[PDB]
């Protein structure tokens, strides 16, 4: 009865090193609605992570948008880690500036 | 054009962690305009679009009292379902509902919706005739029988043809100017190295609204299907959407490929190629 | 305006 979350990690605007932006972690296709979303900077937890109110689709699966303020650099690594009961372990998805 | 008023409702039990969490979300033509969230001391129906702010205190009061009533009905429904399925008391369960109307340009009802799900699976739904119910399993047949006797379909039909249609008209008089918002996509092509003599061309569509869009890649007047990568349309978080489509192409052959962007805000679809910077 | 739901 459980649905595995699909994850997308990407910036609000095309990324430019040294220019403020927003990093998004869009999580969809999950059930039950209980989910734990963490955004990571160089493997460490980002404190100020804003969450959208949770909504669901016609197919009954839930979706939520998590975001954070960030200034990209050439070497900083960003990721979104998701913990949901449909998975045996947390799922990590790295930000790829080209995607 | 056609218009819709739909309420997406969720009740989630959390044994020991408190009372079930209850949500009522209203959408006018796919846009969220009102929200009730039980997870508060004095919870209230809230506007989610600025054009709803004009509704007076009697409106907010009636909707709040009604949502708290529905919340209590779903709290009972959660206990009733545990019995129907023979489930233990300590597990978290979900009830979801989609309720509302779709009306045509002529003001006539096109579709009425009253669909229930239990633990993310169809439970019971009002059929298109607005007279009969489709029960997904054994437990839903108990609900079907109860609702057939009580004349539930007829009560719902009165709501869908009356209140729902009438209230959608009211909301559309308020939100129509904002609701008809169309932001055309702004498109660009990016170039990325691949191993050997290959490159990736990624066609981007940004800042568009509504979310419905189509991106294609063409080579020699034919659309590329196999070997074309895409991402699901996604929110930028500022009210606009993003999408990309990419293809792996031979190095030196970038100008043989064209990206096409199709959107309602595009009288003419966008046609673009990789433009190597100056 | 949301409907008044009936118990299941």
């Amino acid at each position: 009865i459980q649905k595995t979350p699909q994850i997308q990690v990407y910036s609000r605007h095309p990324p430019e090193n040294g220019k403020p932006n927003i990093l998004n972690c869009y999580v969809t296709q999950f059930h039950p609605p209980h989910i734990e979303i963490q955004m990571l900077k160089n493997g460490k937890k980002i404190p100020k992570v804003e969450m959208s109110d949770m909504s669901f689709s016609k197919d009954w699966s839930f979706y939520i948008l998590a975001h954070t303020e960030f200034t990209p650099t050439e070497t900083d690594t960003y990721a979104c880690r998701v913990k949901h009961d449909s998975m045996a372990e947390p799922k990590t998805v790295y930000w790829d500036r080209d995607m | 054009g056609p218009h819709s008023l739909r309420y997406f409702v969720t009740a989630v039990s959390r044994p020991g962690l408190g009372e079930p969490r209850y949500m009522e979300v209203g959408y006018v033509d796919d846009t969220e305009f009102v929200r009730f969230d039980s997870d508060a001391e004095n919870p209230r129906y809230e506007p989610r679009a600025r054009w709803m702010e004009q509704e007076g205190p009697e409106y907010w009061e009636r909707e709040t009292q009604k949502a708290k009533g529905n919340e209590q009905s779903f709290r009972v429904d959660l206990r009733t379902l545990l019995g129907y399925y023979n489930q233990s008391k300590g597990g978290s369960h979900t009830i979801q509902v989609i309720s509302g109307c779709e009306v045509g340009s002529d003001g006539r009802l096109l579709r009425g919706y009253q669909q229930y799900a239990y633990d993310g699976c169809d439970y019971i739904a009002l059929n298109e005739d607005l007279k009969t119910w489709t029960a997904a399993d054994m437990a839903a047949l108990i609900t079907k029988h109860k609702w057939e006797q009580a004349g539930e379909a007829e009560r719902l039909r009165a709501y869908l043809e009356g209140t729902c249609v009438e209230w959608l008209r009211r909301y559309l008089k308020n939100g129509n100017a904002t609701l008809l918002r169309t932001d055309s996509p702004k498109a660009h092509v990016t170039h990325h190295s691949r191993p050997e003599d290959k490159v990736t061309l990624r066609c981007w569509a940004l800042g568009f609204y509504p979310a419905d869009i189509t991106l294609t890649w063409q080579l020699n007047g034919e659309e590329l299907i196999q070997d074309m990568e895409l991402v699901e349309t996604r929110p930028a978080g500022d009210g606009t959407f993003q999408k990309w489509a990419s293809v792996v192409v031979p190095l030196g052959k970038e100008q043989y490929y064209t990206c096409h962007v199709y959107h309602q805000g595009l009288p003419e679809p966008l046609t673009l190629r990789w433009e190597p910077p100056p | 305006r949301a409907v008044i739901f009936a118990n299941i």
